[PDB]
C-alpha cells in the first residue's frame, strides 16, 4: 500500500497492489541415460527459474506413498545432475528415483522416475575384440591347453 | 484505434500509452529486451499527420 | 580434503581408498556374450589345431 | 557498542556485546565408495554450514 504524504504531513487515499512469493514447481520430465553400471538423472523444468537446485533420493524398491519417500529412501544429494555408479547398480534389476526442487524459499513435491543401466553387452565387448590372450583364461581353461 | 474530440475549450492534449511487457525468452530460458514503435496521429487539414 | 569459505579455510583431512576389486561381479555382465571373435590369434590357432 | 542519543545530542552509558566470525571446521568424516576404476569422496560435517 502506497500513500502520498504532503509537505505539511497529510496522507492521501491509499493505492494497493498484491504479489505472491511461491515455492518452486516440481520437475516436469526427468531424462535417464544408461551407462556401464551407472545411471544419470538430469531433471528439467518448463520455466527457467535460475534459483532452483534439484534433490535426488534413491530407492531400490518402489514406494507406495510419497510421504513415505523421505523416510524410507536414501538422500543422495543436491546438484544440477547426479550419477549413481556402484556395484549395487546391476543391469538386471530396476531402480527408482525421487526428485524434488529446492529453493531458499521452499520445496516442491516428489517426482518419480524409473531407470536401468545399459544392457548392450556386445557393444562394450567390441572394445576387447582382439586383445584376449592366453593370460586371460583361467586355470580350468588352461588345462584345456595342455590337454 | 480512433476517437474524436468534441470539447470546446482545450489547449493541450496528453496521450498515455505503454506496453504490457517486452521480455524476450530464448530457448534455453535466457531473457532479453526488445523494442516496439508507435505513432500518434491528428487529422489536420484533410489528411492524418 | 579441507573446507573453504569466503572468509577462510580449514585444515587438511586425510582419507585412504581403493577401487573395486569384485571382478567377478563385473564379468557377470559378460556371462554369455564372449565369442570366437573376441579370442586372440594365439587362441584361434588352437581352434584350427 | 550501542549508546542512546537524546534529542539535545547527549550520549548515555554504553552497552556492549561481542561476537566472533570463525573459519570453517575440517570435515569430520570422508565417505569413499569404490567404483570400476574410480573412487568417489563425499565429505561430511557435523554442522550444516
Amino acid at each position: 500500500t502506497v500513500r502520498a504524504v504532503n509537505a505539511w504531513g497529510q496522507q492521501g487515499d491509499p493505492a494497493s497492489v498484491s504479489f505472491r512469493i511461491a515455492a518452486p514447481a516440481a520437475p516436469s520430465r526427468i531424462e535417464l541415460t544408461p551407462g556401464y553400471f551407472q545411471i544419470t538423472a538430469t531433471p528439467h523444468l518448463a520455466v527457467y527459474d535460475p534459483t532452483v537446485q534439484f534433490e535426488f533420493w534413491f530407492s531400490e524398491k518402489q514406494i507406495a506413498d510419497i510421504r513415505q519417500v523421505e523416510t524410507s529412501t536414501r538422500y543422495l544429494g543436491t546438484a544440477l545432475y547426479w550419477i549413481a555408479a556402484s556395484i549395487n547398480i546391476k543391469p538386471g534389476h530396476d531402480y527408482y528415483f525421487y526428485i524434488r526442487s529446492v529453493n531458499t524459499v521452499g520445496k516442491s513435491a516428489f517426482v518419480e522416475a524409473v531407470g536401468r543401466a545399459s544392457d548392450d553387452a556386445e557393444g562394450y565387448l567390441d572394445f576387447f575384440k582382439g586383445k584376449i590372450t592366453e593370460s586371460h583364461l583361467g586355470k580350468e581353461l588352461l588345462e584345456k591347453v595342455e590337454l | 484505434i480512433t476517437r474524436t474530440i468534441t470539447s470546446a475549450n482545450i489547449d493541450r492534449l496528453r496521450f498515455t500509452f505503454g506496453v504490457q511487457a517486452l521480455v524476450e525468452t530464448t530457448s534455453k530460458g535466457d531473457r532479453n529486451p526488445s523494442e516496439v514503435r508507435l505513432l500518434v496521429q491528428i487529422q489536420r487539414n484533410g489528411g492524418w499527420v
